[PDB]
C-alpha cells in the first residue's frame, strides 16, 4: 500500500545556509493532484499545507513566511522536499511530515544546527613602521564559546588577547576577537587557530605580512 | 420604500450565498481525497468557523433592517 521513507532521520546543518529535508512516497506513472495532500510542521508550528496543487499560505506559520517552501517538481518524483533558507538554532529540532495520497502516513526528522568559526576575519596594520610592530586581528561568529590560539609558520605559540561578545546580526552567537601585537617582517606567515568545545572543531586562519 | 426592500431581500440571499461558500474547502477535500491528516483538518474547521460566526453576524444585522422598514410600512399604512 502507502508508506512514507526518510532517507536520513538526521540532518546536521550549519548555521546560516539553505537545507532540503525530504520526504518520499509511491507514485505511478504521472501524478495525481487533486488527490494529493502534503503537510510540514515542526513544534506544531504550520510550515508547509500543500493542498490542491497550491500551498495554502494562510495557515503557514508566520516566522517562516517567505523563509519554507515546497518544491512542486519534485513531487512527481514521490518526494515531498521541504527546503528551509538561512537557517538559524532557532529550526533545530523535530520535524514532521505527513503525506496523504491514496493512504497516508507520516515521518519525523530530527535537525541539529552547527554554530561554527568556519567565516574568520583578519586585519593587518602597522603599528610603528620604524620598529616593524604589527596588529594582527581575527574574529568569528559562532557557538559556543570558543578560544584562539595564535601559532606561527614554526607552529611555536604566541600570546594574544581574546575578547568574547554576542552577536548583533543574531541572537546567541559567540563573537570572538584576537588580536597580535607582535613585532614582525614582510612575507611572514602566522596564524590564528578558532578552537571550541561541543564538539572538538579547529579552524584556522592564515595572515602574511605584506610589504611597506 | 418596494426597492429597498428588493436591495436588502437579495443582499440577505447573497450572504447565504457567502455562508455555503465557506464550508466548501472542506467538501472539496473530501471529494478529491480519501484520509485527512488531523492538524489539516483541525485548522480548516477553525477558519470555517472563524467565517461562518461573521457571517452569522452579518446576517443577523440584515434580517433586522427588513423588520424595521416593515414596521416602518405599517405605521405609514
Amino acid at each position: 500500500a502507502f508508506t512514507v521513507t526518510v532517507p536520513k532521520d538526521l540532518y546536521v546543518v550549519e548555521y546560516g545556509s539553505n537545507m532540503t529535508i525530504e520526504c518520499k512516497f509511491p507514485v505511478e506513472k504521472q501524478l495525481d493532484l487533486a488527490a494529493l495532500i502534503v503537510y510540514w510542521e515542526m513544534e506544531d508550528k504550520n510550515i508547509i499545507q500543500f493542498v490542491h496543487g497550491e500551498e495554502d499560505l494562510k495557515v503557514q506559520h508566520s516566522s517562516y513566511r517567505q523563509r519554507a517552501r515546497l518544491l512542486k517538481d519534485q513531487l512527481s518524483l514521490g518526494n515531498a522536499a521541504l527546503q528551509i533558507t538561512d537557517v538559524k538554532l532557532q529550526d533545530a529540532g523535530v520535524y514532521r511530515c505527513m503525506i496523504s495520497y491514496g493512504g497516508a502516513d507520516y515521518k519525523r526528522i530530527t535537525v541539529k544546527v552547527n554554530a561554527p568559526y568556519n567565516k574568520i576575519n583578519q586585519r593587518i596594520l602597522v603599528v610603528d613602521p620604524v620598529t616593524s610592530e604589527h596588529e594582527l586581528t581575527c574574529q568569528a561568529e559562532g557557538y559556543p564559546k570558543a578560544e584562539v590560539i595564535w601559532t606561527s609558520s614554526d607552529h611555536q605559540v604566541l600570546s594574544g588577547k581574546t575578547t568574547t561578545t554576542n552577536s548583533k546580526r543574531e541572537e546567541k552567537l559567540f563573537n570572538v576577537t584576537s588580536t597580535l601585537r607582535i613585532n614582525t617582517t614582510t612575507n611572514e606567515i602566522f596564524y590564528c587557530t578558532f578552537r571550541r568545545l561541543d564538539p572538538e572543531e579547529n579552524h584556522t586562519a592564515e595572515l602574511v605580512i605584506p610589504e611597506l | 420604500h418596494m426597492s429597498t426592500l428588493k436591495e436588502v431581500q437579495d443582499n440577505i440571499t447573497l450572504h447565504e450565498q457567502r455562508l455555503v461558500t465557506c464550508r466548501k474547502p472542506l467538501k472539496e477535500i473530501e471529494r478529491a481525497v480519501e484520509f485527512v491528516p488531523v492538524p489539516v483538518l483541525k485548522n480548516i474547521l477553525q477558519r470555517e468557523r472563524a467565517c461562518v460566526s461573521a457571517l452569522e453576524t452579518k446576517l443577523g444585522e440584515l434580517k433586522r433592517e427588513l423588520a424595521d422598514l416593515i414596521a416602518a410600512q405599517k405605521l405609514a399604512g
